[PDB]
RNA sequence: UCGAGGAGGG
DNA sequence: AAGTAGT
DNA sequence: ACTACTTGCCCCCTCAT
């Protein structure tokens, strides 16, 4: 704290390395030599000896002698102890031995030369682990250290090596102790470390320094301890929990315990020394030394303090969740916050923060006396600490601090400038707010402060969703920036309304919610009419209005305003909203849909789809057009006319909103009669034999599976009853209807019935034998056994019921807690392996090692929350429509320009240059549509793109009142050379030369394609009417929204990527069936070696789409089965003449096949089962014979003989011989089919492709699901489409069609994992994660095996796992770290290089003139 | 090595201000202003150094340069007054 | 049943040829096509029986490859009628690649080489030689929906991108050396390639790899 | 003022 | 225990 | 094929050096 005249400066790279214990020896302040810490004498002195000889404090007195500081400076001074026998590093025994199997012992040489081949390129390895591991490999099985070798002129004449003769000995590790074995009996020695020693200090420069080490920061030698550092007392402090008793360390103490064992090998060292009480001796102070620092050894027992609890070891400091990484590095107790119960309210602004009063006497920003302030800060001072708007603390220059609450002059402080004054929190100081978990960034956002009383933070209710809070009890948090410029990075980054629209979702993430979304249907309905003493108080409620009281629609006998009249005052001007909800018509007879212009509402019931996060709603087009701040403001304006309005109107729901009314129950009942009675009737089937099953699936399965769907097909057929009985009125529907609470299977549940309870997918299973409950007969299958609850919320469950369904809720919360772990752990994951990705100044997306993940971001460079989805208008419809909206032939009277649409209309028919440009246009909008069908295949037109045209084009329509009669005066020179001249100004990248001008032209491709297509003459004239004015102005908006949506430099779009990947994973409430999203993500991120559902999907040729016998035959084709699924049974019989025989129903088919063997083999297969597989005896017993060959002589029973038996007999004394015949016949062989596959089956794929028309058609085709993978092999088959075949195994696809392919079907296997649980993730998230794990080669885990595993500094990976081990091997190694990590600078406590840190500031002196 | 600066009439990277320099030279500014910095802009009754910061930002009478790093350690220099500033 | 095995056999041979033209030789489109009859047309013996060493062919770089690879040499494809190559074989065809002096020979084998004969593979440098095995090479994986175009840059293309894009090669995405699309491409260490593949963000991403 | 164990909150 | 890296 | 492994958000009482 105090001032010191060295120069300030930041870490810039840490090296790593090791301890010479000269260097210890050189900075030890002392020596260290008694275990005893205290004077001995107890008087309160330290003794010479172990603490402060010179090291440091621990008292009150100007002590660390060395410093003549004490504490609050005076770090900490070390000490050394000298070691009277060398011993290991236990975080090295396994380096060590792995450096001895590599070196000669006795000449201090390297195993293997450059004479050798292998050796000369894994030497040539640039890494330096990785060149270890290949030499330890080639190394460790060397066991002579050659003295000559065979040259590489002749091997005949060999070359001599300046060669050790000694054999080198096998190692082992026993303990702390390496053993090793020599070269008719073997010898066993131990392994002095000092020998160990002798020999590493004897290994050639060269030759560890290609062993990974350096020779100035980390030499083989010094993973051998002979001086050991003693840390001062601030790493190991005392206790004062008495006066005349101090409690020592268990650090202090373990030190004592390697003081008091070197004494001891010291005295015995130095008297008579018997061999075996010294060498033991020894090993004890390997042991003290070795636990000193890891005391978690695996397989040895505990060092354990007095108490029996093992003694807290070093490595034991830092690694884990609360060690000194994890817990105290990146992450921190801090100042300046605070935390209290969260509440809602309808009058405070979205952004304010509501903040108790006594939390804004506590929290205290320090702000700096100028001439501006120095009169509100004064008064601050007089009003202290007690009152409100008032101050806790004065700082002057010198430092010393004045606290108000009792310094004599707290009355009489005259400020000066340049002090500094801690005043309260007041209102409009931005504050940082959060909730946890802290799962995406809008998680944590910036407000105003608004103090107020009460104890509780208060809430916008439309903030809620981000934070995902409650007020059934929650906490929030709050810091308080500190310096005028964190200030300017929460008000001016993390304000909330910045964070409305999220790059997530690329939609909004904030909505009207609650009572103000119920209360808007309510207000919004056609027959709600507002008188005029209500009116006015709604008017003036909306704090923006203008005082213009609107006309209202209803003068006649009495003025009436519309509930959208009054609502439209709230909607700014300049905004306009068009959705068509389904039967909408212009007119639109049931309210449906949204017609909003100019800000007003024209018709539509205003709810979910239009206020709440949807994706073209009011809130993202508000936002994108007038702002952040305009849109916050419309949020309070809503719900404050809205919650004004619900308020005097009222609103609530009884236990009469779910009556079922009379005859619908009597028609409920009858629908569930009839449904009780379709599976009493498949019960007396399946009872009876006579249902079959589909293939691959059980009679039973097929069984339950046909009962749930009959049961939970009726009980939704009930819902819809009572949803159909309910009406409008009923406050449950009209909560649906609004879109504010509950569903369709909410009504249906409570007032109808409430289904099939469930258990791991099936019913509920049989705990008892043969029965679910002793209430029950057995093999009760019946629905009221299995857990189908017939009975309504309303009506009450039975026992039975009330205890089934008490299984499944069980089931659900088992899922949640199970879970809970798993998605936290892969947010982690993800997050600690993408954080250092952000994009440069070059577009490019890069890690801290510079390594290119993306060259543009996202391949466009757009910011995921300028992105709209709009529809690709030339994709689609026929050839014709097409030509029909988009052609313009000038040398045809039927086809040209109409002279009504623009004025040189007349004049241009026949111009042979103008038809020149515009058939250039139309075969680019032609070329254009060959792109579009070529990457979105199955004809999907509606994609998420930057600018949204549509509005951007209705703007226009309104701000110049287009009439659609008066003709336009613009040339189609204008339009097609404006937009042509449009498109070379969407710029994303700026360099000048060709490969940047081709990433440009590659990255604008598609928008382009969208822009031609809506800005195409005939649109332009026919369509949109436009003016030379509104079409230049339309032009210049494109331009301006385009550059204002690329990504800026700074992003950290790794976080980003993980947490909009992470979140969602966090709302999966889960689980042909298929590994379901949260256990199959698992399985992607961790690159599963054996997944759970390996399936395969095999499309088949093109001209067999619709060929079922086609799809049957490659079904037999591929499905594979062995003898044993056609083998009802086998017997072997002793039936000694080959000509007769003794089974009379073998009789026959023996003189029509017309030495051996006298033991038969006799197999009988399945008629079914072999009719399943197509029979063919022959094709069977043909491929037995050419099994065996000449070795078995084998008959069979015709085709179609009665019973199906095959005959085998060996050709020419043990009998055993026949009985491993059978099982080799029955396990091994193979009769047709592909390894690994296993059930094939055959569903028809809808699928669209175009028809010869041009539009796109419905045709669907035969596919193939399987069971198991072999791609390399199923590729291969006849009938099937080699370019169409997929696999959910990516590691797979990696090895057959490259790493490439492996990307793709990684991406879309992580998108159906989120897409299956209906949310939505924009690409660039998942597309850069999928890049991350594929950028290196192959398919690196997001894993401590994988990316932690990197090139990345040590620091950052050792913010992860493997923490004390990655230290270790960064220290032997002399690692360096570039500091390019972020998490380097959250360890240093720098400014990270990420986002207002990607660049510096500086100060420009000539600009500093020119303004003054 | 300090051929690391690469000259003006070659700069490649965007001619716009981006989120983070705006927040990072209102905030810079708003610092200095608050420690009796010199003003370069009429207060016309600001007395919030934020506000004061945003009015010379306004009038581009911010002397202040930031150093755009690319991935290698070259870095192009601009000033305030010639960054776009849209948002 | 011995005739749906010459099948998968004339498969190979179009996919090889597929491969040749794409790596920068001259092929035309007929050769690749080369239908169904016209095949034991030329290669069968007088039971229909298919002779191996037929097959065989040399081929040669076409006039822009020479323009953009001035040193692209000769490359000869010889197969094997033996299913198991014997080290016999295989000197036959490295002494034939050194005394014709070629640049790249790519041999197909039907089953197993023996590590005897896959001694002699880095024999005759300064020139390379190839191994493919003939199951795998039945179908071209670069038909494939997911394989999207791989170009293989020049050692000036590369050199211009490192520059345009200030990069040491260690910053550079990886492809394996082994990684099937290499393999195709005969893709050596070092070489990068260029990906072009069509986007949904974009029409269409440039993205590159370098070899190892 | 040293920590470990248990019970709870969203 | 899961799951993988390494002996 | 067997063994060596690491590792699974934020926020009161009781006990005993
Ligand atoms: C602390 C991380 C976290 C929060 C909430 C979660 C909700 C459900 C599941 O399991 C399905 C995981 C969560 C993880
Ligand atoms: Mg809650
Ligand atoms: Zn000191």
């Amino acid at each position: 704290q105090q001032y010191s005249s060295a120069p300030l400066r930041t870490v810039k790279e840490v090296q790593f390395g090791l301890f010479s214990p000269e260097e210890v020896r050189a900075i030890s302040v002392a020596k260290i030599r008694f275990p005893e810490t205290m004077d001995e004498t107890q008087t309160r002195a330290k003794i010479g000896g172990l603490n402060d000889p010179r090291l440091g404090s621990i008292d009150r007195n100007l002590k660390c002698q060395t410093c003549q500081e004490g504490m609050n400076e005076c770090p900490g001074h070390f000490g050394h102890i000298d070691l009277a026998k060398p011993v290991f590093h236990v975080g090295f025994i396994a380096k060590i031995k792995k450096v001895c199997e590599c070196v000669c012992m006795h000449c201090g040489k390297l195993l293997l030369d450059e004479h050798n081949e292998l050796m000369r390129q894994a030497l040539a390895i640039k890494d330096s682990k990785k060149r270890f591991a290949a030499i330890w490999t080639l190394c460790k099985t060397k066991m002579v250290c050659e003295t000559d070798v065979p040259s590489e002129d002749d091997p005949t004449q060999l070359v001599s090596r300046g060669g050790c003769g000694n054999t080198q000995p096998t190692i082992r590790k026993d303990g702390l102790k390496l053993v090793g074995s020599w070269k008719d009996e073997p010898e066993l020695r131990v392994l002095s470390t000092e020998e160990i020693l002798n020999i590493f200090k004897h290994i050639s420069v060269k030759d560890f320094t290609s062993l990974g080490f350096n020779e100035v920061f980390s030499r083989p030698e010094w993973m051998i301890l002979t001086c050991l550092p003693v840390p001062p007392p601030p790493v190991r402090p005392s206790i004062s929990f008495n006066e005349s008793q101090r409690g020592e360390d268990d650090l202090t103490f373990k030190l004592a315990d390697i003081l008091k064992a070197n004494i001891s090998l010291e005295t015995l060292e130095h008297n008579g020394a018997p061999h075996h009480a010294i060498e033991e001796a020894e090993s004890l102070l390997q042991f003290h030394v070795a636990t000193y620092m890891d005391n978690d050894i695996a397989g040895q027992p505990q060092a354990l303090q007095k108490s029996g609890r093992p003694v807290k070891s070093i490595r034991a400091r830092l690694k884990g969740k609360e060690g000194r990484i994890r817990g105290n590095l990146m992450g921190k107790r801090v100042d300046f916050s605070a935390r209290t119960v969260i509440s809602g309210d309808p009058n405070l602004e979205l952004d304010q923060v509501g903040v108790p009063k006594s939390i804004a006497k506590t929290l205290t920003y320090p702000e700096v006396v100028t001439p501006y302030n120095i009169d509100r800060l004064t008064q601050l001072v007089r009003n202290g600490p007690n009152e409100h708007p008032g101050a806790k603390y004065v700082i002057r220059d010198s430092g010393d601090r004045i606290d108000l609450r009792y310094s004599k002059r707290a009355g009489d402080i005259q400020l000066q400038y340049g002090w500094k004054v801690e005043r309260h929190i007041m209102d409009n100081d931005p504050v940082l707010f959060n909730r946890q978990p802290s799962l995406h960034k809008m998680s944590m956002m910036a407000h105003r402060v608004k103090v107020i009383p009460y104890s509780t933070f208060r809430l916008n209710l439309s903030v809620t969703s981000p934070y995902n809070a409650d007020f059934d009890g929650d906490e929030m948090n709050l810091h308080v920036p500190q310096s005028e410029e964190t200030r300017a990075e929460l008000s001016q980054l993390c304000a909330v309304p910045l964070q409305i629209v999220s790059p997530q979702s690329n939609k909004p993430c904030m909505g009207i919610v609650q009572d103000t979304l119920c209360g808007i249907r309510k207000l919004t309905l056609r027959d709600t009419f507002i008188e005029l003493d209500q009116v006015l108080n709604m008017l003036y409620w909306v704090p923006d209005w203008d005082g213009v009281i609107p006309t209202p629609a209803i003068i006649k006998p009495k003025p009436l305003w519309s509930g959208k009249q009054i609502l439209s005052v709230a909607i700014p001007n300049g905004i306009h909203l068009q959705r068509f909800d389904e039967g909408t018509t212009l007119l639109s007879p049931k309210d449906n849909g949204m017609l909003i212009i100019d800000g007003q509402i024209i018709f539509g019931v205003v709810e979910k789809k239009t206020v709440g996060s949807s994706n073209g709603g009011l809130i993202h087009v508000v936002t994108r057009e007038k702002g952040p701040q305009v849109c916050a403001k419309l949020f309070g304006n809503i719900q404050k006319v809205v919650n004004f309005w619900l308020l005097h109107n009222g609103f609530s729901t009884g236990i009469g909103d779910t009556i079922a009314d009379g005859p619908t129950m009597r028609e409920i009942t009858e629908t569930i009669a009839e449904a009780k009675k379709k599976v009493l009737d498949v019960t007396k089937e399946a009872q009876a034999n006579l249902l079959t099953a589909k293939h691959g699936m059980t009679l039973r399965e097929s069984f339950e599976d046909n009962v749930v769907r009959f049961l939970n097909e009726a009980r939704d057929k009930a819902g819809r009853l009572a949803e159909v009985n309910l009406k409008d009125l009923n406050n449950v529907k009209q909560m649906v209807m609004a879109g504010s609470k509950g569903s369709f299977i909410n009504i249906a549940q409570m007032s109808a019935c409430v289904g099939q309870q469930s258990v791991e997918g099936k019913r509920i299973a049989f705990g008892f034998v043969d029965r679910t409950l002793p209430h029950f007969s057995k093999d009760d299958y019946s629905p009221e056994s299995k857990g189908f609850v017939e009975n309504s919320y309303l009506r009450g469950l039975t026992p039975q019921e009330f205890f089934f369904h008490a299984m499944g809720g069980r089931e659900g919360l088992i899922d949640t807690a199970v879970k809970t772990a798993e998605t936290g752990y892969i947010q982690r994951r993800l997050v600690k392996a993408l954080e250092d990705i952000m994009v440069h100044y070059d577009n490019t997306t890069r890690n801290s090692l510079g390594n290119v993940i993306q060259f543009i971001y996202g391949e466009d460079g757009m910011d995921a929350a300028h992105i709209e989805k709009q529809s690709l208008d030339t994709i689609g419809g026929s050839d014709a429509a097409f030509e029909k909206r988009y052609r313009v032939d000038l040398l045809n009277t039927d086809h040209t320009l109409d002279p009504s649409l623009l004025e040189s209309g007349s004049e241009i028919l026949g111009d042979l240059k103008l038809q020149v440009l515009l058939d250039e246009e139309y075969k680019q909008l032609v070329k254009d549509r060959k792109f579009l069908r070529e990457v979105f295949v199955d004809g999907e037109a509606n994609w998420p793109l930057p600018v949204n045209i549509r509005r951007i084009i209705q703007n226009a329509q309104q701000t110049f009142h287009i009439d659609h009669t008066k003709p336009s005066d613009l040339t189609i020179k204008d339009i097609v050379l404006g937009v042509k001249d449009l498109q070379e100004n969407l710029l994303v990248l700026r360099g000048k030369n060709e490969i940047i001008q081709n990433a440009q032209r590659d990255a604008v491709t598609l928008f382009c394609c969208l822009l031609r297509s809506r800005l195409a003459t005939r649109r332009v004239l026919q369509e949109y009417r436009l003016t030379k004015q509104a079409f230049d102005w339309v032009l210049s908006n494109i331009e301006a929204q385009f550059l204002r949506s690329v990504v800026h430099p700074g992003e950290m779009v790794g976080v980003l990527a993980a947490q909009s990947i992470g979140e969602p994973a966090t709302q999966m409430t889960l689980n042909k069936k298929v590994t379901s999203g949260v256990p199959r993500l698992k399985e992607i991120l961790n690159v599963a070696k054996n997944m759970k559902t390996p399936s395969l999907t095999v499309y088949l040729e093109p001209g067999h789409a619709a060929d079922q016998e086609q799809a049957k035959l490659i079904r037999s084709a591929i499905e594979h089965t062995t003898l044993k699924s056609v083998t009802i049974a086998s017997e072997i019989y002793y039936d000694p003449d080959p000509r007769s025989t003794v089974i009379p129903e073998d009789e026959e088919i023996i003189q029509l096949h017309f030495q051996q063997s006298p033991w038969l083999l006799r197999l009988e297969l399945d008629r079914a089962a072999m009719n399943d597989k197509d029979l063919t005896m022959g094709q069977v017993g043909e491929r037995i014979k050419q099994t065996f060959k000449n070795d078995l002589f084998v008959i069979w029973s015709e085709d179609n003989d009665e019973k199906l038996i095959i005959r085998c007999r060996v050709v020419r004394e043990e009998d055993h011989m026949l009985k491993k015949i059978e099982n080799t016949m029955l396990e091994n062989i193979t009769l047709r089919g592909v390894e690994n596959i296993e059930r094939v089956v055959m569903m028809k794929y809808d699928r669209k492709v175009p028809s010869p028309t041009g539009e796109y058609v419905k045709e669907p085709e035969w596919v193939l699901e399987t069971d198991g993978v072999n791609l390399s092999e199923v590729m291969t088959v006849p009938g099937i489409d080699p370019t169409r075949i997929y696999t959910n195994s990516f590691i797979d696809i990696m090895e057959v069609l490259g790493i490439e392919a492996g990307r793709a079907a990684l991406y879309k296997e992580v998108y159906n994992v989120i897409a299956s649980d209906g949310s939505y993730v924009n690409y660039r998230h998942m597309a850069l994660l999928v890049d991350v794990m594929t950028t290196q080669g192959g398919l690196t885990s997001v894993t401590r095996h994988g990316f932690n595993r990197s090139n990345t500094g040590a620091l950052m990976r050792c913010s992860f796992e493997e923490t004390v081990e990655i230290l270790f091997e960064a220290g032997a190694s002399a690692e360096l770290d570039d500091c390019r990590g972020v998490s380097e600078n959250v360890i240093l406590g720098q400014m990270a290089p990420i986002g207002t840190g990607a660049f510096d500031v500086m100060i420009d002196e000539e600009s500093l003139v020119k303004y003054m | 090595l300090k051929e690391k600066a690469i000259p003006k009439d070659q700069r490649a990277t965007t001619p716009y201000m981006t989120k983070y320099e705006r927040a990072r030279i209102l905030g810079t500014r708003a610092l200095q202003i608050s420690m009796n910095a010199p003003v370069f802009v009429d207060l016309e009754g600001e007395t919030d150094p934020l506000r004061i910061a945003m009015k010379e930002l306004a009038e581009k009478k911010i002397p202040l340069v930031i150093r755009r790093y690319l991935p290698d350690g070259s870095f192009e220099d601009w000033s305030v007054e010639e960054l776009i500033v849209d948002l | 049943e011995n005739e749906r095995n010459i099948s998968r056999l004339w498969r190979a041979f179009r996919t090889v040829k597929e491969m040749v033209k794409d790596r920068g030789y001259f092929i035309t489109q007929e050769e690749v096509e080369l239908p169904l009859e016209d095949f034991k047309a030329k290669y069968c013996d007088s039971m229909g029986r298919p002779q191996r060493k037929m097959m065989s062919f040399q081929a040669n770089p076409t006039e822009e490859s020479i323009s953009k690879f001035p040193d692209m040499g000769s490359l000869w494809v010889e197969f094997c009628d033996e299913p198991s190559v014997g080290v016999k074989t295989m000197k036959t065809f490295v002494i034939h690649i050194q005394e014709k002096n070629f640049q790249t020979g790519i041999f197909v084998y039907q089953n197993n080489i023996t590590p005897s004969a896959m001694k002699l593979v880095p024999s005759i440098p300064p020139a390379t030689i190839e191994t493919f095995n003939e199951a795998a090479l039945v179908v071209n994986i670069t038909h494939h929906e997911l394989v999207p175009k791989h170009i293989r840059l020049s050692s000036d293309e590369k050199r211009e991108l490192l520059k345009r894009y200030r990069l040491k090669e260690s910053q550079l995405p990886r492809i394996q050396r082994a990684d099937p699309v290499a393999l195709y491409l005969g893709l050596k260490r070092g070489e990068v390639v260029k990906i072009i593949r069509k986007s949904e963000t974009s029409g269409r991403y440039a993205s590159y790899r370098i070899c190892m």
